[PDB]
């Protein structure tokens, strides 16, 4: 089984693996904050992100796909599964400061993952990627 | 029209310490199952404090509570009835507040706990005091002071419990220049006063009556204000 | 361990058409996870903005918010009479969700002297064995005021209970009632009862009196 990804309207990216489906969005809103949220410095720490193994596996699959190095790259955040706001994880994709090299490798990884990828992140501005559960669209490949 | 109505299933808002009270909040005008529900209580003269939250059916109806409330309250919901409930056990006097139910949706595409819509709120008081009806006392000048263009009359209700009472003048027809002051609690008893200012030509020429209603004690009293004599 | 939201100004006086900013201070960094609400007369709150600066759909154009980190401000431009209410912030970045102390928005007006009225105990209450003297201070501005009770010229500060109203929506003034409760025996012992009201409007306090013999 291989996760399949479909893009609709060239602005939103949807990935479905198994029974788990996510929607990837880019904006400057910092939904997750490092002070109060789980830090993913090791792939085994993602068990705190969800109660469903499908969401954990699909999350781990995506970071492996974009070339995320769990021990060299900046750690990303995810919401503690004990909270009720819902599943989400957030990667800093801002092309600025010391995060420049990682942000540039993330753009390369997305461009190889999705054939049509609109890079919303602009140089010098904060850009935060967030993947949250969503109902799988019936208007995109199955 | 996204209307949230709060009611009490058993009795009234007043409850004794250590007893159990269940709050029910019924929603309408939107799909209840789609959004999460919160319970919020506001103590008198204090900041609003969050109590509990319950999530949608997609998640396994998970819930979160605050530390002070853990092990005493239980939040629940019924999608068919489209209503959210709050069951409160072992109530302490600290729990006296006005309780609110609120809805939280999706903001800029992400789940956040900002409160979209709210219920009207139910006043919950927990104390060892018992229900007592008020005493209505007229307040007249007595012609011991100079009369000006306007004359101020008054009404005093004393020794009632619990809140609230309804104070009107001439069955509500006289609403101009009326002040009903907030009640004061001393020795487990509430006492408030209400003033009314009318033209000096209108009184004692015309009748001025003070109407007090205290539903908890089934008390409806009308007291006519007459000038004092000796 | 819980983030607290403190508002430096508990009360703010403004005029119609003026600009007003309400500042919210967080004990810890909450980033952008901040909302603002509006509440009138203890009724149900109404959401104004979310994510620090995103105005709610129902909210009018006058309200604008902003901020990041621990400092968040809410500004109102061309303030209307309907904008006079309570405003408080909230953070949803961490459990538990915590709200601000609150700021009350009040309308300025010219100074008004308090109308003072004194009332003797009623006949109905006297038969019950209690005697309560009530003093009304109505329609005064500014908010600051203070009262004294004198029994035969001597100050009394025992069984006195006070109550203050909020700013009246019609004439923007304030009011206050003071009640001195005593037993029938101690009330009949004395003859003169006065309440003195002190206000900014006068250098000398207002005095009203009634004598039991007269
Ligand atoms: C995402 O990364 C960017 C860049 O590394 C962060 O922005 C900088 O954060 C440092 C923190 O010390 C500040 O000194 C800089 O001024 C920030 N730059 C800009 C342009 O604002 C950003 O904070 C990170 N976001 C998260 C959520 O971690
Ligand atoms: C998630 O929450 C639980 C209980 O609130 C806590 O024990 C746990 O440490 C949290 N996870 C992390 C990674 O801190």
């Amino acid at each position: 089984d291989l996760p399949l990804l479909c893009t609709l309207n060239k602005s939103h990216l949807y990935i479905k693996g198994g029974n788990a489906s996510f929607q990837i969005s880019f904006d400057d809103i910092a939904v997750l904050l490092p002070q109060y949220d789980v830090i993913i410095q090791h792939p085994a720490d993602m068990s705190w992100c969800s109660k469903s193994d499908d969401q954990i596996w699909l999350s781990q699959w995506f970071m492996n796909a974009v070339g995320h190095d769990w021990h060299l790259d900046p750690p990303f955040l995810c919401r503690n599964r004990t909270k009720t706001e819902g599943f989400i994880f957030q990667v800093n994709t801002s092309k600025t400061g010391v995060n420049e090299n990682y942000a540039k490798k993330f753009k390369t990884g997305m461009h190889h993952l999705y054939r049509e990828y609109p890079d919303s992140c602009l140089n010098g501005k904060l850009c935060l990627m967030k993947a949250q559960p969503t109902s799988w669209p019936l208007q995109c490949p199955l | 029209q996204i209307q949230l109505v709060q009611s009490v299933e058993t009795g009234g808002g007043l409850v004794r310490p250590g007893n159990s009270l269940k709050l029910s909040c019924v929603t309408s005008g939107f799909t209840f199952s789609n959004y999460q529900m919160h319970w919020l209580r506001q103590p008198p003269g204090k900041r609003l404090e969050w109590i509990a939250v319950i999530t949608v059916k997609s998640d396994n109806y998970g819930a979160n509570y605050v530390e002070s409330v853990k092990g005493r309250f239980a939040i629940s919901r019924d999608d068919s009835k489209s209503s959210v409930y709050l069951e409160m056990n072992r109530l302490r006097e600290e729990d006296t507040a006005t309780y609110f139910c609120s809805r939280s949706g999706i903001y800029d595409g992400y789940y956040a706990y900002a409160m979209d819509y709210w219920g009207q709120g139910t006043s919950v008081t927990v104390s060892s005091a018992t229900t007592k009806g008020p005493s209505v006392y007229p307040l007249a000048p007595g012609s011991a002071a100079q009369t000006n263009s306007m004359v101020t009359l008054g009404c005093l209700v004393k020794g009632y419990f619990p809140e609230p009472v309804t104070v009107t003048w001439n069955s509500g027809s006289l609403s101009s220049g009326v002040h009903t002051f907030p009640a004061v609690l001393q020795s487990d008893l509430y006492t408030l006063s209400s003033s009314v200012t009318v033209p000096s030509s209108t009184w004692p020429s015309q009748t001025v009556t003070c109407n007090v209603a205290h539903p908890a004690s089934s008390t409806k009293v009308d007291k006519k204000i007459v000038p004092r004599d000796c | 361990g819980s983030v607290v939201m403190t508002q430096s100004q508990k009360f703010m006086s403004t005029s119609v058409g003026d600009r007003v900013s309400i500042t919210c201070k967080a004990s810890q960094i909450v980033g952008t996870s901040v909302a603002w609400y509006q509440q009138k007369a203890g009724q149900s709150p109404k959401l104004l903005i979310y994510w620090a600066s995103t105005r709610h759909t129902g909210v009018p154009d006058r309200f604008t918010a902003g901020g990041s980190g621990t400092d968040f401000t809410l500004t109102i431009t061309n303030v209307q009479s309907e904008d006079l209410a309570d405003y408080f912030c909230q953070q949803y970045a961490t459990y538990p969700l915590t709200f601000g102390s609150g700021t009350k928005l009040e309308l300025k007006r010219t100074d008004a002297a308090p109308t003072v009225s004194i009332f003797p105990p009623s006949s109905e209450q006297l038969t019950s064995g209690g005697a309560s003297v009530v003093c009304f201070l109505n329609n005064f501005y500014p908010k600051d005021i203070n009262v004294k009770w004198k029994i035969d010229g001597s100050e009394r500060q025992n069984g006195v209970l006070n109550s203050w109203t909020d700013q009246d929506s019609k004439d923007s003034t304030y009011s206050m009632s003071s009640t001195l409760t005593l037993t029938k025996d101690e009330y009949e012992r004395h003859n003169s009862y006065t309440c003195e009201a002190t206000h900014k409007t006068s250098t000398s306090p207002i005095v009203k009196s009634f004598n039991r013999n007269e």
